[PDB]
């Protein structure tokens, strides 16, 4: 017989804050030990990046 | 792609400016040492070591 309006919250996440690394500087700061590490490995966190 | 970062310019070293010159020589140059079975020690600190 008789009607109401009511209002409900919903809420859906939509994306989070974008994060990007760096091989070199992670492994270390300024050591060319690690970039010539990373060299003769060849490439293994590029495809990460 | 790759990373821009400064390279240092000059080196800069600080040490403390105590000198007192470590007794090595008393160690080392020493006419009688202690035994494997009873060792002693001596404890080093507050100098310059050479
Ligand atoms: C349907 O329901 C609403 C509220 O759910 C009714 O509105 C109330 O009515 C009474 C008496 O008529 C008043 O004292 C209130 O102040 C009203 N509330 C309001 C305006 O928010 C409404 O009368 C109902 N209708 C029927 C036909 O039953
Ligand atoms: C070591 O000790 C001996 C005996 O006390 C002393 O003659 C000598 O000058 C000392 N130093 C060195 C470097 O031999």
């Amino acid at each position: 017989t008789n009607f109401t309006i009511s209002v409900t919250t919903e809420i859906l996440p939509v994306s989070m804050t974008k994060t990007s690394v760096d091989c070199t500087m992670y492994i270390c700061g300024d050591s060319t030990e690690c970039s010539n590490l990373l060299l003769q490995y060849g490439s293994f966190c590029t495809q990460l990046k | 792609t790759s990373n821009f970062r400064v390279q240092p310019t000059e080196s800069i070293v600080r040490f403390p400016n105590i000198t007192n010159l470590c007794p090595f020589d008393e160690v080392f140059n020493a006419t009688r040492f202690a035994s494997v079975y009873a060792w002693n020690r001596k404890r080093i600190s507050n100098c310059v070591a050479d």
